[PDB]
């Protein structure tokens, strides 16, 4: 298990490559087009490490070709300049007849053929293989996705991007176990943990904001069941968005790396 | 101990109410749906209110008196909740009861705010910098630029003086977009998208 950071603000630079520089963290994974128009030679010359590439906005469910390939091409170069450790991205609702979410929606997983048709035509354009992150489900789609990615991974040859926080939220606003993703956490090696907060007048309901330690069950599900996440290419990224605090950061990377020690 | 999806199942039940606080009503308190929406409209809450902390002394700090009538007024007249967002409150705001008490300090964060969601989420590969002007901001502009640098040591968004007469805006807003990330030529205003 390699740890991993994701690098979304521009001015967190100087406390990354320090976690870097202090092995806390192997490789750095990257909202990466957020970082577009930046020299990509200068990317990896700022990481003395690996990096990943995640891809927040490319909106391929919806957007419409021209602004899509012309993003693609863009990303292609990059992928080429940095070889990064996977590409990955995600399932998301963006636009609602017309008008954006502000906070982003379920796809609805019985739009089986939509989402395999888009899915098909990003990874083509990307040039390589692409990860497809899980939604941490409000809504009841959480018991219809595990084996909506499953059947999405064999039919496109695309990855899953795991992330055990936004399934352990999709279990506590739902009811769906973790356990329903069993057979995909044995078979990607690339994953993704943060922690998760609750709604303003709901403490019972999860919120996917990033901002604080993880939760003692998403310390557990990976505890439990280190061996199936644990395999020989195998990552987590730490995801934290918000009160990005030096310190709050290093104990819960200590924490991940007694999870899973070096050898 | 669950809460029940009760009239609803899944997300895309409730896509046409996540911004639409009139009707978070007819969803029951209890329901997982009431609470979904919810979130929902604390995060348009939050943008707006987080990013221009300032039109709170408008509203009071509840922000209702703001908030609720610009939703509203939203849907009817179809906004897309683009970057200009923020530009399509302060619209709503010289028509309200709130008209009077605007001023430059009101004005220049809500441009800031719009320059720096354009930065943030568009994806337009030829598009480097917007260009923002207002009727109220004669001779100056702000300018948000993508990032074009690990190391740029400024902000991304600027209030730019030009030294040529700059026209007026038609509406009180008007924008447009640079190819690179230099100001070499006027195109004329565009109007705020939707
Ligand atoms: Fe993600
Ligand atoms: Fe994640």
């Amino acid at each position: 298990m390699q740890i991993g950071f994701n690098f979304t603000l521009t001015g967190t630079l100087d406390m990354v490559q320090q976690m870097i520089k202090e092995r806390k963290i192997d490789y750095v994974e990257m909202l990466i087009d957020n970082f577009v128009h930046l020299p990509p030679e200068q990317i990896a010359d700022s990481f003395d490490c690996p990096v990943a590439f995640h891809i927040m906005l490319s909106k391929y469910l919806e957007r419409d070709r021209e602004a899509l390939a012309a993003l693609g091409k863009r990303l292609r170069r990059f992928i080429d300049v940095m070889r990064p450790v996977y590409v990955s991205d995600h399932i998301l609702y963006f636009t609602h007849n017309g008008r954006s979410l502000f906070h982003l929606g379920e796809i609805d997983y019985g739009e089986y053929d939509h989402v395999r048709s888009k899915v098909e035509q990003w990874q083509d354009m990307l040039g390589t293989r692409l990860y497809l992150e899980n939604y941490p489900s409000i809504m009841d789609g959480a018991w219809d996705a595990p084996s909506f990615y499953e059947r999405l991974s064999r039919e496109t040859g695309v990855g899953v991007l795991f992330d055990a926080s936004n399934a352990i939220c999709a279990q506590n606003n739902t009811g769906a176990p973790v356990e329903l993703w069993k057979k995909i956490i044995e078979t990607t090696r690339h994953f993704h943990v943060a922690g998760y907060g609750t709604a303003f007048i709901e403490p019972r309901v999860k919120a996917d904001t990033s901002d604080r330690e993880m939760a003692e069950d998403t310390l557990d599900f990976l505890s439990r069941m280190r061996t199936s996440f644990d395999k020989p290419g195998a990552t987590i990224t730490y995801e934290r968005d918000f009160d990005i605090d030096y310190e709050s950061i290093s104990v819960d990377l200590k924490r991940l790396r007694d999870i899973f020690p070096c050898v | 101990s669950l809460l029940p999806t009760a009239p609803v199942r899944i997300d895309a039940d409730l896509y046409d109410d996540l911004a639409n606080p009139a009707r978070q009503s007819l969803y029951p308190r209890d329901s997982r749906g009431f609470i979904r929406i919810d979130i929902s409209l604390r995060a348009y809450w939050h943008t707006l209110f987080d990013t221009c902390p300032r039109l709170l002394e408008l509203s009071g700090p509840s922000g209702g008196a703001i908030f609720l009538p610009f939703m509203a007024w939203a849907r009817e007249n179809n906004l897309a909740f683009d970057w200009s967002f923020f530009l399509w409150v302060y619209v709503w705001l010289q028509q309200s009861e709130f008209r009077e008490r605007l001023d430059e300090d009101q004005l220049l964060p809500v441009m800031t705010a719009s320059a720096t969601r354009w930065l943030m989420i568009d994806r337009d590969i030829d598009a480097c910098q917007i260009v923002l002007g207002s009727r109220s901001l004669a001779g100056a502009a702000v300018v948000g630029a993508k990032i074009d640098s690990i190391h740029c040591r400024l902000e991304q968004v600027q209030q730019v003086a030009f030294a040529a007469p700059l026209p007026l805006p038609d509406g009180e807003f008007g924008y447009f977009l640079t190819p690179g990330f230099e100001i070499d030529h006027f195109p004329g205003w565009r109007p705020l998208p939707r």
